[PDB]
RNA sequence: UAAAAC
RNA sequence: UUGA
RNA sequence: AGCUAGUUGGUGGGGUAAUGGCCCACCAAGGCGACGACGGGUAGCCGGUCUGAGAGGAUGGCCGGCCACAGGGGCACUGAGACACGGGCCCCACUCCUACGGGAGGCAGCAGUUAGGAAUCUUCCGCAAUGGGCGCAAGCCUGACGGAGCGACGCCGCUUGGAGGAAGAAGCCCUUCGGGGUGUAAACUCCUGAACCCGGGACGAAACCCCCGACGAGGGGACUGACGGUACCGGGGUAAUAGCGCCGGCCAACUCCGUGCCAGCAGCCGCGGUAAUACGGAGGGCGCGAGCGUUACCCGGAUUCACUGGGCGUAAAGGGCGUGUAGGCGGCCUGGGGCGUCCCAUGUGAAAGACCACGGCUCAACCGUGGGGGAGCGUGGGAUACGCUCAGGCUAGACG
């Protein structure tokens, strides 16, 4: 199944991720199919966390699990908010 | 029979300038017609105009020179310091707008065959086309 | 899209199958020269229709046999073995290349 | 030494057995059904028929055959049989071959 | 040649021999040495050169040049190949490495030390 | 890292008045003014006539000297220079004039650039109020390059930074000689500069 | 004349 | 005879 | 230089998820090759990487994509998926157990051993983070991974001190024996203060879970750190690693002594046979600096395989001459076509890398974000000068 997941992009003790839509069994760091947006954990700048909403929702339309973490980031940006 | 009419007028004029002549016949041809008017207008001969020699066309290309100069060979300089072909039977070659070179950072021409008619590489370049890079004057 | 390829059937002793002769130009990669180049292909002809001389149309088809994978689409033009004799020529000057004997 | 998923193993020779037992039946009819049939006995050929289209059936309902296996065979199937029957003709019990 | 002719036989690319069977092309290959001679330079030199008859893990035997002021190379001693000719001396094409294995480096050796394989002196 | 040893011996290589002290460089008591010419058995002999490479090199080796800078970042800056849009000559210099421990000497707050370089590493410079301990580190325009309040009394910042009342700052930087703190205002023309080189020379040198 | 050689 |  | 029998095609079957000589009967006699078949050699391919002004040459380690393999050969079973590295069967080679009948095993997983080699590391910490499998969940497994360790192997940053100091110690080296050099260098004077010692001490970690709410949206609460008492902040605080190559020309840097075609140097040209800037040492000097040299290999310079960009009278190079096949090349005018060619739009050209910009670690290396590139190929539309093709015409080529 397809998900939507974390992959790392840092270096060393500099921890950049990316929120990417890649197929299950894929590596981690292997071929995505989608990237959907950004994390920087350690928030070294205003700008530690961008996601593409309209897309994130594309995917959960379509099956895409998310991780508990990716959930999570997905959620402070509001893609779940349906107020 | 000749394997490149285009080349051998291009030499035509190269060996006819080359020994101040004043003017050249060249057999007759729209194509090479139409490069003399490119040549003409661009001023590296004077002009040229349709004759008949032996009952056959040719055209009669009214070359153009420096004016005399000093010291030991008084021998004027030529407005035609080069001619050469580029494109050749057996050897093509064709460019595209982007492809189009600058002869000599402009002081020289290009005069390519492109679907719009004969034009130099400014008048190609401005309506945007390439073609068959024929060959260069300066 | 189903790539479509236009030849000269250059043979027809199989049955429901004709050899195709397809011939392309292109600029050589790094002396520029226009070459030439040309490769046969056994397209499909399920009712013997082609004849021998025959300039068709071929169109990439689903497998019909190990080395089949085209099908004849449409007759371009009848008759004309011009082309046909230069085939059969240049195959037949290969008997003057080895260490046998051959046609000059 | 002793990785317990050998359980694999021994699991995968029992749906072997499982398997090979309901294919042999399959094609033992699929057979007996295509001798009737070449024969015109049309009143039994398609009796047995059935039998076959329904076991081929129940074995693509599990790893056994499944699929378009199954319909390969059916297909098969029914067309040696409504032909092998139509030469001599008659057909009788119209089990699974229908108008 | 034409272009024509070009586009038929085309050029040929230019292969390029070794000067240093060193094998695997590695930087460096070991050997014992079978004898330990002195040869006799060629053109116009006159010496009595240090030569060394090697017989290579790369399954080769070759001569090899011992540079420096003198040596302590016997028959069965372990040796390093470094491989550079020498002009003077045809047959030899590599260099025994001072300071590798069994070729001690060379004493009172003050200058170009790193070659020569000599450790430097303590001064005070 | 960095040269460290004999600096005068430099001065009269080059021929040229290198300020590789400060004071003392302008003193009489100067080794350029004693014995100007070149160091070493033979600095009194009639110079041979230079190769052209002698001569891009000798340059080179003057230009570098004078900021003290290793013939590796020397030429990692070069190389970025030349990449970049402009000048590659003028670029460069304009790079060599950002480092820190330049700036540091430009203001004044040390006499010589081997003392600014020793003033960054041991902290007491800061820029923008944070502190930056490399001598490599590359002043914006914009930037203001200070003192460390716990360095404002050190009896050496006192006579470098006194000494530089009713002094006047290279015309891309500003300094404020009361609060201890200059200003990186623009990026040094050319003709800003008046050093004793010509870059042509040492563009050539790295043609080679 | 340095040598190879006598 | 060699070498320069 | 010729290759081919399942060989090429057909009909009917078999087989698979599925096309197909994939396989099997029967039938035809085909298929392929100088546009290089067949054979031999070598080799995982690519994004890219190194180099180059470019064109090009060389290359494919790390990272990402595809492929193949899991001691060697063959085979199938199970399953959505395998012909299955840590599953199964047989043959082979080997190793181990053997009560001699017979059994057990496969590190091209992490770490480690041994062998081979010029040469390549820790039998480490952790499951905290990311990712994966199973589970409703708590949670369990994870040598994937996140970290630390070793090696200047590479890249980047940094230190071995800063300022003042004699018309200039001693020592050592030259000397016209006057003096010149090492050299402000040293000793000294003052200043700062790497190392080190104390104190504080982190981001990376908010989810899963619990409560409210509807097991959702939303809100609230709790646990959790291997790296690590590390980074970093503050206080105190010592003046404290320098080496390596080179100095005849190319090539930046010169003198004395020693040696006497010797000992030796040497990349090329070459140097040494009594006064050698070329051998060795010393003083001095140049280069570079925690490195500097060497060897090996790639590109460059090499327009020295020349497409860009070469040549063949005497330098290497015109075939002994002709006839002629294939192929390459093709006079003048008109028309159709629109293959080459050119143009517009569009799709594709992953990520990383490369380029530009802004930004995060004090800088940088490194990294994040954003932008711009892009040949090639597919699709639709268009142009028609030149090349091609078709049709007609011409007589200047050719022939009669
Ligand atoms: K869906
Ligand atoms: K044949
Ligand atoms: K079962
Ligand atoms: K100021
Ligand atoms: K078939
Ligand atoms: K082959
Ligand atoms: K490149
Ligand atoms: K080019
Ligand atoms: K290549
Ligand atoms: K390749
Ligand atoms: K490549
Ligand atoms: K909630
Ligand atoms: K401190
Ligand atoms: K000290
Ligand atoms: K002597
Ligand atoms: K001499
Ligand atoms: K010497
Ligand atoms: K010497
Ligand atoms: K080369
Ligand atoms: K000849
Ligand atoms: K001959
Ligand atoms: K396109
Ligand atoms: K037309
Ligand atoms: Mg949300
Ligand atoms: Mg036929
Ligand atoms: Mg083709
Ligand atoms: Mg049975
Ligand atoms: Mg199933
Ligand atoms: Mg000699
Ligand atoms: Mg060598
Ligand atoms: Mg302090
Ligand atoms: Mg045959
Ligand atoms: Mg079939
Ligand atoms: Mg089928
Ligand atoms: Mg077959
Ligand atoms: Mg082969
Ligand atoms: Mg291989
Ligand atoms: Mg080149
Ligand atoms: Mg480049
Ligand atoms: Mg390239
Ligand atoms: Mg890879
Ligand atoms: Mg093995
Ligand atoms: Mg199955
Ligand atoms: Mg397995
Ligand atoms: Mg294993
Ligand atoms: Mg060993
Ligand atoms: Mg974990
Ligand atoms: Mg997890
Ligand atoms: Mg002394
Ligand atoms: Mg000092
Ligand atoms: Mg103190
Ligand atoms: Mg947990
Ligand atoms: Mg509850
Ligand atoms: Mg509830
Ligand atoms: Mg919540
Ligand atoms: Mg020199
Ligand atoms: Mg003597
Ligand atoms: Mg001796
Ligand atoms: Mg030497
Ligand atoms: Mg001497
Ligand atoms: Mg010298
Ligand atoms: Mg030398
Ligand atoms: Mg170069
Ligand atoms: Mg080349
Ligand atoms: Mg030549
Ligand atoms: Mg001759
Ligand atoms: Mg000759
Ligand atoms: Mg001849
Ligand atoms: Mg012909
Ligand atoms: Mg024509
Ligand atoms: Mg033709
Ligand atoms: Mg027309
Ligand atoms: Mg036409
Ligand atoms: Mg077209
Ligand atoms: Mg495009
Ligand atoms: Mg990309
Ligand atoms: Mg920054
Ligand atoms: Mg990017
Ligand atoms: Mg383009
Ligand atoms: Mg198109
Ligand atoms: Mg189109
Ligand atoms: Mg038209
Ligand atoms: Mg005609
Ligand atoms: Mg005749
Ligand atoms: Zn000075």
């Amino acid at each position: 199944m397809v998900k939507i997941r974390l992959a790392r992009f840092g270096s060393k003790h500099n921890p950049h991720y990316r929120i990417v839509v890649t197929d299950a069994r894929r590596k981690r760091d292997g071929k995505y199919i989608e990237k959907i947006g950004y994390y920087d954990p350690r928030k070294t700048t205003p700008d530690w966390l961008k996601v593409d909403v309209e897309r994130a929702r594309y995917w959960l339309s379509v099956g895409a699990q998310p991780t508990d973490t990716a959930r999570r980031l997905l959620r402070q940006a509001g893609v779940f908010r349906q107020e | 029979m000749l394997t490149d009419p285009i080349a051998d007028m291009l030499t035509r004029i190269r060996n006819a300038t080359r020994v101040y002549k004043e003017s050249t016949d060249v057999p007759a041809s729209r194509f090479k017609e139409e490069i003399l008017r490119i040549l003409a207008r661009e001023g590296f001969i004077k002009g040229y105009e349709r004759v008949d020699v032996d009952g056959k066309p040719y055209l009669r290309v009214y070359l153009k020179y420096g004016p005399r100069r000093q010291g030991p060979d008084p021998r004027p300089e030529q407005v035609i310091h080069h001619i050469r072909r580029i494109s050749k039977p057996g050897r093509r070659v064709y460019v595209g707008v982007k492809e189009i070179p600058r002869v000599r950072r402009g002081l020289g021409i290009a005069i390519l065959s492109t679907s719009k008619g004969v034009l130099t590489d400014r008048e190609a370049r401005k309506l945007g086309v390439g073609g068959e890079l024929i060959c260069e004057v300066w | 899209p189903k790539k479509v390829l236009t030849g000269v059937v250059v043979s027809d002793k199989m049955q429901k199958t004709v050899t195709v002769l397809v011939e392309r130009q292109f600029p050589h990669p790094l002396y520029g020269k226009v070459i030439k180049r040309s490769k046969k292909y056994l397209a499909h002809d399920p009712e013997e229709k082609y004849k021998l001389g025959d300039v068709v149309e071929i169109i990439e088809s689903r497998p019909i046999s190990k080395r089949k994978r085209f099908r004849v689409l449409r007759l371009v033009e009848s008759g004309r073995m011009d082309l046909v004799e230069k085939y059969l020529i240049r195959r037949q000057n290969y008997q003057s290349l080895s260490k046998r004997g051959g046609k000059a | 030494r002793n990785l317990s998923a050998l359980k694999r193993h021994r699991q995968s020779l029992k749906r072997r057995l499982r398997n090979k037992a309901k294919k042999s039946a399959i094609k033992t009819l699929s057979k007996k059904a295509v001798q009737l049939a070449q024969e015109g006995k049309a009143e039994e050929a398609l009796k047995i028929m059935r039998k076959a289209e329904s076991l081929i059936d129940k074995a693509a309902k599990g790893s056994t055959l499944h699929k378009n296996a199954a319909a390969r065979r059916k297909s098969r199937l029914m067309r040696k049989v409504r032909q092998l029957l139509e030469a001599a003709g008659a057909p009788l019990i119209g089990g699974g071959l229908s108008a | 040649p034409t272009i024509n002719q070009l586009v038929r036989k085309g050029r040929e690319k230019v292969r390029k021999k070794s000067k240093v069977p060193a094998l695997k092309g590695a930087p460096f290959r070991r050997g014992v040495c079978t004898v330990v001679r002195t040869v006799t330079p060629k053109k116009p030199n006159s010496a009595l050169r240090k030569v060394a008859k090697v017989r290579l893990t790369s399954g080769y035997e070759v001569t090899a040049y011992i540079p420096g002021e003198g040596h302590n190379l016997q028959e069965h001693s372990v040796v390093l190949i470094r491989g550079g000719r020498v002009k003077d001396l045809p047959g030899v094409r590599y260099h025994i490495v001072r300071g590798v294995y069994d070729a001690a480096g060379v004493k009172d050796r003050k200058k170009s030390r790193s070659k020569y394989g000599t450790k430097k002196p303590k001064e005070a | 890292g960095r040269y460290i040893g004999p600096v005068c011996r430099l001065c009269r290589r080059e021929g040229v008045k290198l300020y590789l002290k400060g004071e003392r460089c302008y003193s009489p008591k100067c080794a350029m003014e004693r014995r100007p010419y070149p160091p070493g058995q033979h600095g009194q002999k009639r110079a041979r006539r230079p190769s052209d490479y002698a001569v891009r090199l000798r340059e080179k080796q003057k230009l570098r000297r004078i900021y003290g800078i290793s013939e590796r970042q020397f030429r990692n800056l070069f190389e970025e220079a030349s990449k970049k849009k402009g000048v590659t000559g003028s670029v460069f210099l304009g790079l060599l004039e950002s480092r820190l421990d330049n700036v540091v000497y430009r203001l004044g707050f040390a006499v010589s650039r081997r003392q600014a370089r020793q003033l960054v590493r041991h902290g007491h410079i800061t820029v923008n109020g944070r502190r930056v301990d490399l001598p490599s580190y590359r002043v914006r325009p914009g930037d203001e390059i200070a003192v460390a309040e716990k360095s404002r009394n050190l009896e050496l910042i006192r006579q470098n930074l006194e000494a530089m009342k009713g002094r006047k700052v290279g015309p891309w930087l500003s300094l404020d000689v009361e609060g201890m703190k200059g200003k990186f205002l623009r990026l040094p023309d050319r003709e800003d500069l008046a050093l004793p080189v010509n870059e042509q020379l040492v563009i050539e040198f790295y043609s080679r």
